């Protein structure tokens, strides 16, 4: 979750 | 987002090079997550002269020594400061750049990283730019686009002459409108949104959002155990005609399947009997009509039926003749309840009536109906969220502009829905959605909230169909709604 | 295929003996794949004097030393050069031939290899030939037929007095019409098609094909994500009467389940209300009729309804009286849209109307309707693909001649469908297929392509029914269509 | 690594702030991988005034808005430029810093990020620094150390008065010696090595490595199918005495289990019979001795036995008296084969003999034996890799200094082994390792390669013991070696 | 696939 | 593998 | 078994 949102 | 970058640099004090480094590494991590171990792939990085290209140089430099081969094709003329700086690093790291390419260059590579144009795209793509993009698109290689596929206008989703078709697009901070609206949404492939270090407060301030599962989850109304049908509202659906007897049934069940307590249809006799033969849970009030269509002669009965409900949906299957027009407009002028206005009620709508209504309204046009409503072409209104916002604001309503990506707006706040599939491209699916919105308003959601939850759930239900989507029908869609609701929580 | 053999030998230069060796070994490999290890079986090889028999001698020689026992019964008088050559080899290899048999000979063997007659069959089988074939058929042994079961005419599928009933038939190059049409299809048992070394270009040039899963897969239209119901076409179905109120509903849903965007029925009032009580997704327009049947008085309304659609299906449940005949023929003469003509619209059809139509047509008769249409007997038209081709060519249409094997032809290209089962032998299944064809035309497939995809999918859906096929009904068939579509890809 | 940072900045041109940003984000990603979703944890970030602290400020800033709570305790006086810059960012982002703490501050936090001191640690930790570190260590919170746990000297692994005990340490570029040697290795907890953007060429140039599975895998010799025992070498083991009859058996099987073709022991009679009663695969030559110990009277027989072998191991269980000393030194002076010198052969070794040998040698002391060999204390030699390197270089040998982390050096190249557990802390395990090294030399590996593969495999075998490690014995260790080998490939 | 089609 | 070695 | 031995 910290780096990417889908 | 351009203001967001500028503020992060100029006021918060984050070096532009740090943002660019973060952008590029996030692309490497995204590719690893998608392709597995990168060490056996050969990478072709296509870099423009802008900051998109600068992001690309960070990607290329970070793959040096770790993958089988990297090559940059630099296609720009001049370089921005950060692109130049990162080109400089790539080269000090031992990187190979070339400024020309042969159609055959795709031969010796497995992955194309598309860092030609991002949000800086202006005007149509031509010349070498176009030809390398058409070569990439014919190559069958894995394509990873930096920020936005080159050639998509990131504010509209339109293709500016030609555009890259990506397997994976990594965008920074927030999704752009051009990943959300088609054709751009199609060319984006799988979208990853990377955090590159913007203050979260700036990211959260963006005024146009994608509708997510978490948003819909927190909007679903509560079901307290000590409740009864009155807890969950009452809907009246004014719909149908001798020509269109099915629409009322689909709208009515749409309201029931989202948890509405009581649903009443007003449908011309004998077409009203159709609804209860299919679903005896529905109340289907027979309206005596002269010729099988609602007219002014039914105005008084419909206002009467409206007094005991929380919301009225009107329009599916009404037909469009002058007597329907007179009825629909006098009714809505006098009705002091929230109205969900769809289909033929939109086709005959006098928009002056909307302005003078004190009660709220949601309108649910597809682009053909929106085009007729504002006297423009389908092409001018399709995906035109600014037009939708203006209309909503000027008419004091919520507008739900239906399409593969649906736009939901009240003129201030605009939401984009991306659930659904082509099984909804079939008569009846709209009638279901109308009932869903009315249903959620009846349960106490605002017209905007109701529309937001309904477009999401309506599309998600379609995705839960077990067989090929093209065989989905509205009746099956209805059956899938409560499963969509369960999956949401 | 006879031309194909001749060309492969005389122009490409492949020795006829090499083709015969390849034929025979392919039978051995096929039997191994079907029976497992062959070494414990005893084989009786029945060889005629022709090249079928020569293939049989190759089989026998190749089993020598490797299985428990081989015996050849040579039943011919004289031998062709390649049969003689291979008889010669069998015998030099240590093979036992006999030229007489006792009814009891089947006793000491487990597998019968039937190499008596192949494509060289001419006229009825009698005498010793017939008696050994009747003995084989009573023996309960495993039967493997070389090329075609002996006694099937390979151009028609007819039984020439008597024929071998095989568990396994191994044919060379391409399936023959007699494995595809009944009764031949039944006697063939499991069909394997062996590559025996013909140039692939010759095999691919054959002008009459079996419809396969791969062909249907590549014909299924695309579902681009940015689409709406108009993308997927509109169908009008003109159908039903006071006697036959069910047919319209089955045809209409047939169109919807294959992915059509909008489907409208025109059905005499009040029978039209039947459709939307069952499926409210359908639009079912009430037609005012004098006595419950379409007539010239409804011509103008139907042409009007036709202007806004891409295809019209007509005929299921119309009834057949003179007023229906007048309506159907004047309508089709004036309609400038593709027409799918079925059932009672076929029964009243004036074929002169078809010739003068500029727009295309697909006709979908069962053999009773085809017989009445061309004024011949059911026996003369059933499985008569050459008659179907002539009719299609002369009337500029696609003809879909329904039966356990369905023939689809436009007069140039002819396709055979072998999906389905006896659950389709029940009223209503035809009405579904009509909707399917109309649906696929509406989505942009040619009338021939539409017919090809639909007959395959319609039969495959029937095969997916979970319980005994005899209990399948049209309504269940409809539910299975989207699963058939999913399995196809 | 300090030179590596300087070169990356000053010559390659990477902004020091970019390296620091990369450092900090790699800590966030590492923590996420270890703790799962970070959004429910509260973080206490302890920052010194140096660049370790600057890394810490990047961590803190990047958690802002995304986790439940962040607080920085800044414990330094002044700040380096990059620490100050990143402190500045943390604060513009809305971060809370405090410069004092109460013992109770650990109360309201779940995770402590230790960014107090990294490689810049100099001298003992005292005062507030010590007290916060002792509070963290008593707190039972999850501890994540930036680069090295604060208080470990990163060049030696020694604790400078007090040090942080971490659950997770994230280090940059390469592991430091202080994560590899104890006590530092113990305080490091789980070590992740992050790529922060150094040119790979610089990272790869580091001259002191951890022995990895991939390195050992690529060193394992080939087993070509057309081979025989002579392909795989011959070992002579000169070992044992009337006091120590077991050592020869453990050394001999150690050679056999790593794939050596022939192994011969020379052991005083009757103790030689012990080996073949246990493992009859071994050859165990009886040596006639006066009193049960090797002496000069056995010199000639041992040189004779040595002529037919590829390597000689000497020392396990020999005993240490003057006659053994005379024998061991005259033997090694005359032996012109690689020698593996262990145990009592080390205790009596005249190091002048090593210098004059033209043939190679590997010495395998534990710290007690190394201490006696160079006339220093156990404390001075334990983990003293620079002393090991000097000794190896001056005596032209490979030195294998055994301990929980074993050092393998030839004076130029130094490798650290981290496989194994405390089941090897028991008599006999050393004797096995001696045989393993001799075995791999016999199969054609260099003395350094042989030592590298053997220390890894010897420790890995111990880890494969199925029950509690403290019950592992040398005999069980032997049985596990071939499983260790299989797992390595 | 090379030898047989089903 | 790109970011971390174990 | 008919065509190949291993
Ligand atoms: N921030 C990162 O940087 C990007 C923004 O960088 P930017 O603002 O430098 O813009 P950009 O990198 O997206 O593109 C601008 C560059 O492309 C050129 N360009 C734009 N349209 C063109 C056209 N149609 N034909 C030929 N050349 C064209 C411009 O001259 C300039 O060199 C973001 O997308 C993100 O990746
Ligand atoms: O009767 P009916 O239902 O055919 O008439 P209708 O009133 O529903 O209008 C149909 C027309 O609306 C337009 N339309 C509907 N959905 C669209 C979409 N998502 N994108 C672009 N255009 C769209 C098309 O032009 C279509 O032909
Ligand atoms: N090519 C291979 O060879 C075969 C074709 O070989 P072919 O062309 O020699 O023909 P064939 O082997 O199929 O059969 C012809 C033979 O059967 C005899 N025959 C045909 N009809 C008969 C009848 N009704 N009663 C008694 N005898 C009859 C003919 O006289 C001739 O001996 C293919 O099927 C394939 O196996
Ligand atoms: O009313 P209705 O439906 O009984 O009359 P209909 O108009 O459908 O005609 C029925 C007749 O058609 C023929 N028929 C239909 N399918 C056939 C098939 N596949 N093979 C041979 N003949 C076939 C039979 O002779 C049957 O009795
Ligand atoms: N590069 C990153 O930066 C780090 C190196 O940064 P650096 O070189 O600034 O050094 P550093 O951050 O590791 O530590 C140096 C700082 O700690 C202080 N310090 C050192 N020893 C101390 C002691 N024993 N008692 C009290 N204070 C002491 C120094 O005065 C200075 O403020 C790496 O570890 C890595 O994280
Ligand atoms: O007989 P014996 O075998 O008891 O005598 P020995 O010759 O093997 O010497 C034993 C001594 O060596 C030292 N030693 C061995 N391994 C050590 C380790 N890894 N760390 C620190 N010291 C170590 C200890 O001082 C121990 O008491
Ligand atoms: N490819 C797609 N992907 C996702 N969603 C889709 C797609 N195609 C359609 N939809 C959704 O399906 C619904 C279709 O609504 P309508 O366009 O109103 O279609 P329909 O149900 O056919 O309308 C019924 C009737 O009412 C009047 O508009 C008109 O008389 C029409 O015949 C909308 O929510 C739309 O977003
Ligand atoms: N054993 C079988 N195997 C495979 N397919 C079959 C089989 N039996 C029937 N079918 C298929 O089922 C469908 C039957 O179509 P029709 O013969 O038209 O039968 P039906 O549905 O009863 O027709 C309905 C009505 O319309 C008029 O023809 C007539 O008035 C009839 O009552 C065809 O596709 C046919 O190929
Ligand atoms: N905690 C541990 N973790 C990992 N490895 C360990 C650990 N403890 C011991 N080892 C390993 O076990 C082996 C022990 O070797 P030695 O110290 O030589 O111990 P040992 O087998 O008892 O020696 C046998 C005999 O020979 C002479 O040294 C002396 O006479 C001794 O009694 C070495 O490889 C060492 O690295
Ligand atoms: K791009
Ligand atoms: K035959
Ligand atoms: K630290
Ligand atoms: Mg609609
Ligand atoms: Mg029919
Ligand atoms: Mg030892």
């Amino acid at each position: 979750a910290w780096l990417f949102e889908a | 987002m351009k203001e967001i970058d500028e503020l992060t640099i100029k006021e918060y004090g984050v070096d532009s090079r740090i943002l660019m480094e973060r952008a590029g590494i996030s692309v490497v991590l995204a590719m690893e997550e998608e392709l597995g171990n990168l060490s056996d792939y050969r990478f072709l990085v296509l870099c423009g002269g802008g900051n998109n290209g600068g992001d690309g140089f960070v990607v290329a430099r970070n793959l040096l020594g770790v993958v089988k081969d990297v090559l940059v094709v630099f296609l720009g003329k001049k370089k921005t400061p950060d692109c130049e700086y990162n080109y400089g690093l790539y080269k000090k790291f031992g990187g190979k750049v070339v400024e020309q390419f042969e159609p055959s260059i795709l031969n010796e590579f497995d992955v194309v990283v598309d860092a030609i144009f991002g949000t800086g795209l202006r005007g149509e793509i031509t010349g070498e730019y176009a030809e390398i993009i058409n070569l990439v698109n014919k190559s069958g290689k894995v394509v990873v686009s930096v920020d936005v596929p080159s050639g998509i206008d990131s504010n509209t989703g339109k293709v500016l002459r030609t555009a890259v078709k990506a397997d994976l697009t990594v965008t920074f901070g927030v999704p752009k409108i051009g990943h959300i609206l088609f054709p751009g949404r199609d060319l984006t492939g799988k979208l990853k949104v990377a955090n590159i270090g913007h203050p979260v407060h700036l990211i959260n301030s963006i005024n146009r959002y994608v509708i997510t599962r978490e948003m819909v989850r927190s909007l679903l109304p509560e079901r307290p155990r000590d409740s009864h049908k009155g807890t969950y509202g009452k809907v009246l659906i004014i719909a149908g005609s001798r020509l269109y007897s099915g629409a009322p049934v689909l709208s009515g069940m749409g309201s029931l399947k989202v948890g509405t307590g009581l649903v009443k249809l007003a449908v011309p006799f004998p077409q009203n009997l159709i609804a209860t033969s299919r679903f005896p849970e529905l109340i289907s009030v027979p309206i005596d009509t002269e010729k099988g269509f609602f007219s002014l002669q039914n105005l008084q009965e419909c206002l009467e039926l409206s007094k005991d409900v929380d919301v009225v949906a009107i329009g599916p299957g009404l037909g469009n003749n002058e007597h329907v027009r007179e009825f629909v407009n006098e009714f809505l002028k006098t009705l002091e309840k929230p109205a969900v206005i769809d289909a033929d009620a939109i086709n005959v709508l006098d928009t002056s009536v909307l302005k003078e209504r004190k009660s709220p309204a949601v309108l649910t046009p597809h682009p053909g109906e929106m085009a007729r409503l504002v006297k423009k072409t389908v092409g001018d209104v399709k995906y035109n969220y600014e037009l939708a916002e203006e209309f909503a604001k000027e008419n004091d309503c919520v507008l739900v502009l239906k399409s593969a990506t649906t736009i939901v707006t009240d003129g201030e706040k605009t939401l984009f829905n991306i659930t659904g599939n082509t099984g909804l491209s079939k008569g009846g699916s709209g009638d279901v959605l109308t009932g869903m919105i009315a249903g959620f308003i009846a349960q106490g959601l605002s017209p905007l909230e109701a529309s937001t939850v309904s477009v999401y759930l309506h599309g998600f239900a379609a995705e839960l169909f077990e067989q090929d989507e093209r065989g989905l029908t509205a009746s099956e869609l209805l059956r899938l709604i409560p499963e969509a609701i369960r999956r949401l929580k």
